[PDB]
């Protein structure tokens, strides 16, 4: 489960990635 | 990916590999640290070392590991009034916003220069009961950006905040939660600054010079009730999606006042956390 | 002259002396005289801005009379300017009142946050305009000679606000009734 | 059409009514070709902070005016920038725009001779072999003339005009790239001009190479209250300013 | 999409391309602004520009985040009674929909002169305790469109809704929200009018003759308690999928009663916003 | 190989020893791109004339000798041409080389840690929220401590080094870029930086981006008359300066 | 995640979209 | 979203349709 952006906006969303 | 970022192996660190002795002319051990670089040495180079395939990962030691944790940075306080409600600078709390009323996290991010993150604010109220029953306490939390209305007092016209960001909370339903951009006329955050006001012999200095996002503005709705309360709301924050250019040295004085460095204590000499040998030769 | 209409009018005079002021306003969008105006009135409705602005000026003075003015824009940095040659240094136009009528002056965008606050803050300190005689007014025979420009201004493409938030202009310092 | 539009730094001027423009000797003001040059040093060359449109000192046209001259590496020796990259460096080199303003209205009668002038050599006022002092020939954005007074003692030049203060009867002057301010039908004059002289990049300071001359030819005359002023302001605008022989910095006089 | 919308870069503002010097007839400095039309000039235009690629959105200036905001626009009040329960007019609020009967929002529309949209009202009840035990207060706010009995008292029949809406709340269970279709008989919503009830030298005129669009009677279902409350059910609105034509200058002047646009105070000198210089020579 | 040769205007340096150069944040300075910029007007750039090898006033190493600081911003308040774009425009941009040079012979002991230092806010010296004065962090090319007396009526930094004038246990100052100038190896220190700030161009006045440190870490040891006297000179050349925002012109304080 | 109407009527959706 | 009758029997489901 994952990259379900429940909101609109990016501000929101989990803590980044790695890379 | 998943297994890489699930089993968390993003970052692994190289492993010691074997060596033999040498008997030869270069010499890594001897590098000119005033060259300001840093030496280059490994186990390998120095000792005999064996063969040990590693398994450590520098997830963990990321800016968004190191920085993305929630963090007390206020606690609004109201202890009500039922005598005079309302009134002048009352039952409502205002505080300007920041990173630095609170050592702990004000530390940890003060270890670089410049950041910059969308963060996510948590609102903890806690409802003391001072009274024998303490009924339903409804709550606005309202969001002042710069230059804009702040409420002179508890009912204003503020509180309507037809274009602004007020969240509510009711007794039993669970803590208010909200993220925020980032919010600077700048490309980052200016974690310190060595500018001022102006030329104004009189001008200020600072992290403040800078940073003025606004304040927040809480407010217990609710109306009179009969049986007293103060109501504690804890804000915490934590930062994601962060970035962070040049580190510097961590803080080892307890300071005093926030968008400022000073750390003269009063009266007291400057402290600091090193401890004080009898001799160099035994530790 | 407030409270009344004129408060939109500025009358362009006599001037005895030469190489005289006329006025000066600052650039922060959100300080009276500025503030009220559509651009204004608006502005205040957010936390920040950014872009070019756009003054113009019309000449309500008569046909057979003739003017020159120089408007200037004065970049963050000093104090708005006490004479005309310390403005002249900067940013500005020299007008040819003529058979034209309006001169639109550019308020390019100088700053070092590539965004400003709307709120009054020292640092995003947009800076001032302001206007002088360039030559004069001159009018032929038995034409009157105070005349009055109009001022305007309206915004360029460049131009964009935002964070939202609720108006300064304006306090509900009602209630309102039935 | 006559209105005209000109952009030069983050300034511009504008004239709703004109008489053309003139161009100097046919030459379009440039920066200096490595065919042509001699120093060997990299010149510094502000762009736009430098070369702008600076306006001077106004003036009164008078029916008692005589006339007025500005003397231009010179006029903007206090002009911010260009006039102290002027004062840093040996070596200075650029062209310029006039533009001359001088309005009143259709009810005025009045004309103007503008012109400029390559190595404009003035006489002295005196007999001798006492060639004009620096200082006088050295004004700034005030200019000279008007029709004033002044000591004697000075090697001061010829406040003389039909002679050109150089003896050559005026109305030949027209020689020199020029035009009228006719208040009739002209509102301005527009001069654009190169760089003249037998060096790539002279003296800014002991060398003026262009002189600026503005000679009331018909007097002013309207029926108008005296309370009626009418200036003449003039705007000049370094263009392909260029510079170099950089060192400590000369000295105001 | 996506992007351009998360990333918010929908609305993309053009950037300042680089000019060079003019010495040109066409003088685009020069217009004449009588002419009604607003000038068309430009940073490249009159000054010797660089070139600045920018990135600003005009995505929060569209009248969705603009209007797209909820906003207090009533406080419903039921200072409740158990003495005489029922009774004529009590315990039973009724309110008469509309913007403005709240500055703040009701000046934000006003900006146009007609608006469109389906609204979402958010309703918070705030409970105050006056007694040592509220007990369990269970709520009903009905939606009475014109025409329509609205109750006399407390428990009419009109609380039985068998074909009206009526939303219950329950102390614990979160606020009430609920989203309602563009109410009105005509293709939008009237924010001006210019017209009257009729010829009747005492006909009405303004926006009143025209939105008539029914009221919301609340109600305190739960019975008859022991030790007393007071109810205030704060009605927050918010502008979903909104249009609007024709704007207007903003307000400058306090009003006072709504659908219309009276200003004149009660004695005071009608004040603006506006304040005063010295002088006009300097800011 | 040590040696090391530097040209940056008019102006060239030499030294026959070295400890290489360090690029700070291992980036090397340049012009702003139109993609981070913001202004809109046309940078001046001052190539050369302005952005050359200056020195500043020297200074003495004492075995009483604390330490030194200069700000680079400020530094050249007076240093020709640059510091003249820096007061007539209003966004300033310019990035620096910083050549420290100190000689004394192979019979000396000492040790210098020079170190840059991005946003270096000082801490007063006094307890409270009073912020160090403006006035006393815009020394010029004199720099600041020495090892100095001063009115404690000036809200005063902190002339404290150990802490780092910002309190933190210098030592870990090594994060900031640096290199040292160990006596018996060492000739001078070399320093170059790029423009580090949120912002594509900030005010040359109100802002100093960059701060310069030399703290003398192992004391000055001889054997000699004191009548030796090993000073410490620092050089410092502005890289792709870049203006704007013209006008009037600032004053000096 | 979106598009996804819970409900019937089309006055009940989220803030509109913007082209 | 629709036609989830999370629940077995049918007497249980939303308003019925139109046609
Ligand atoms: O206002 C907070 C305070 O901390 C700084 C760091 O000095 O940085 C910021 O972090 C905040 C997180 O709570 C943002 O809210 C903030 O407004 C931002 O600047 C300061 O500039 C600021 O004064
Ligand atoms: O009844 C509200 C009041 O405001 C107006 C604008 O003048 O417009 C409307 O907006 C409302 C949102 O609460 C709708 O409920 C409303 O009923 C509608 O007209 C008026 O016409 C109205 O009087």
């Amino acid at each position: 489960y994952f990259n379900i952006n429940y909101f609109k906006d990016a501000a929101s969303s989990g803590a980044s990635r790695l890379d | 990916n998943y297994i890489d970022e699930v089993l968390n192996e993003v970052l692994v660190v190289p492993n010691i590999k074997e060596s033999h002795h040498t008997t030869s002319n270069s010499a890594p051990l001897l590098d000119a640290a005033e060259t300001g670089h840093t030496s280059n040495v490994q186990p390998e180079d120095a000792i005999e070392t064996r063969y040990v395939i590693t398994s450590q990962t520098r997830d963990e030691m990321s800016i968004e590991s190191f920085l993305g944790r929630s963090g007390c940075v206020h606690i609004s306080r109201i202890k009500v009034d039922y005598t005079d409600y309302n009134g002048q600078d009352i039952n409502f709390t205002k505080w300007k916003i920041t990173l630095q009323e609170m050592a702990q996290i004000r530390r940890k991010f003060e270890l670089f220069t410049y950041v910059r993150f969308d963060s996510e604010i948590t609102l903890v109220p806690c409802i003391a009961g001072r009274g024998d029953d303490i009924g339903h306490i409804v709550m606005q939390y309202m969001y002042v950006p710069p230059g804009a209305p702040i409420p002179s007092k508890r009912n204003d016209f503020s509180w309507q905040s037809g274009t602004n960001m007020s969240i509510f909370w009711q007794h039993g339903q669970p803590f208010p939660r909200f993220s925020i951009p980032f919010l600077s006329i700048a490309s980052a955050y200016y974690m310190f600054y060595d500018g001022y006001d102006g030329d104004n012999t009189s001008s200020k200095y600072g992290s403040v010079v800078t940073n003025d996002m606004g304040t927040i503005c809480s407010r217990i709705v609710t109306e009179k009730q009969k049986l007293s309360v103060v109501i504690t709301t804890h804000i915490y924050h934590k930062a994601k999606h962060t970035k962070a250019w040049c580190p510097r040295p961590p803080r080892a004085v307890p300071y005093t006042h926030s968008h400022v460095t000073n750390y003269m204590p009063e009266t007291g000499d400057v402290t600091t956390a090193i401890v004080r040998r009898n001799t160099i030769t035994t530790a | 002259n407030v409270g009344n209409v004129s408060m939109y009018t500025v009358q362009l005079g006599n001037q005895t002396g030469m190489a005289q002021k006329v006025f000066s306003i600052k650039v922060d969008i959100t300080s009276t005289p500025l503030a009220t105006t559509l651009i204004g009135e608006i502005a205040s409705y957010y936390t920040h801005w950014t872009g070019s602005l756009r003054f113009s000026f019309m000449f309500c003075g008569t046909a057979n009379t003739t003017l020159k003015l120089l408007l200037a824009y004065t970049p963050p940095g000093i104090d708005e300017p006490t004479t005309r040659k310390d403005a002249m240094l900067g940013t500005h136009v020299v007008w040819d009142v003529g058979l034209q009528s309006t001169i639109s002056l550019v308020v390019p965008w100088v700053s070092a946050s590539h965004f400003r606050l709307t709120a009054d803050n020292k640092y995003s300190m947009a800076g001032y305009i302001t206007c002088w005689y360039q030559t004069n007014l001159v009018v032929p025979p038995s034409t009157p000679q105070t005349a009055d420009m109009l001022c305007f201004v309206s915004a360029c493409k460049d131009f964009c606000l935002r964070m939202a938030r609720d108006t300064d202009l304006h306090i509900q310092s009602g209630p309102i009734e039935q | 059409d006559r209105i005209m539009q000109i952009t030069r730094g983050d300034s511009t001027i504008s004239s709703d009514d004109v008489a053309n423009a003139v161009v100097g000797y046919g030459v379009w003001p440039h920066y200096l070709t490595p065919q042509d040059a001699t120093a060997i040093n990299k010149p510094t060359q502000p762009d736009t902070s430098s070369n702008r449109f600076y306006t001077l000192e106004s003036k009164h046209w008078n029916g008692s005016s005589k006339g007025w001259w500005w003397k231009l590496p010179d006029a903007l020796k206090d002009m911010g920038i260009f006039g102290e990259n002027m004062y840093y460096h040996f070596l200075g080199r650029s062209g310029y725009t006039v533009h001359v303003q001088c309005n009143a209205s259709k009810f005025h009668q009045g004309t103007l001779l503008v012109a400029m002038i390559p190595e404009h050599q003035l006489a002295s006022a005196k007999h001798g072999s006492v060639t004009a002092g620096y200082k006088l020939t050295h004004p700034g954005e005030a200019g000279r003339d008007v029709s004033q007074e002044r000591d004697a003692s000075l090697r001061q030049p010829s406040d003389d005009s039909w002679l050109n203060f150089d003896g050559t009867l005026l109305g030949n002057l027209l020689i020199f790239p020029h035009q009228f301010i006719n208040l009739r039908s002209n509102n301005s004059a527009t001069l654009i001009v190169p760089y003249v002289n037998a060096v790539p990049m002279d003296s800014m300071l002991r060398h003026n190479n262009w002189c600026l001359v503005i000679i009331p030819i018909s007097p002013l005359r309207s029926e108008t209250t005296s309370s009626n002023i009418v200036p003449i302001t003039v705007s000049i605008s370094p263009m392909c300013a260029e510079f170099s022989g950089a060192r400590a910095k000369n000295i105001k006089q």
